[PDB]
């Protein structure tokens, strides 16, 4: 059972 | 001479001085980013250098099983003023200093 | 059981 998985934000 | 326009003196030094506080009190332009998101404030000093700027939602998981993306959004956001009608306002005032004034 | 998380606005 998956589960809420948080974003990410990224600028390489 | 300049006794009957003093109050007109006044009206420019305290607009000037208005357009000097919303220079300095707020910032040019910012980079927005909205939604459930992590950031690293060491990562953002790249903000300067970076070319690509990606944005990875957050998956929401329901107890039936669904799944849903947040949303995420990001873009620049600038200050800005009414220009003309303060210009317009300015050039008044000191036209008729000089008007009064001969 | 996860509860509502409030939101944060932050300038860094």
């Amino acid at each position: 059972r998956t589960r809420t998985k948080k974003g990410r934000a990224v600028f390489f | 001479d300049y006794e009957k326009v003093i109050t007109l003196i006044d009206l420019y030094d305290n607009a000037e001085s208005d357009t000097a506080n919303y220079m300095s009190d707020l910032n040019d332009a910012m980079l927005l980013i909205k939604g459930n998101l992590n950031l690293d404030p060491v990562e953002v000093r790249k903000q300067k250098e970076a070319n690509v700027l990606f944005l990875e939602p957050t998956v929401y998981v329901d107890a039936e099983g669904r799944e849903t993306e947040g949303s995420v959004d990001g873009g620049y956001i600038y200050k800005q003023y009414d220009v003309q009608g303060t210009e317009a306002y300015k050039d008044r005032l000191n036209s008729d200093i000089h008007m009064f004034t001969n």
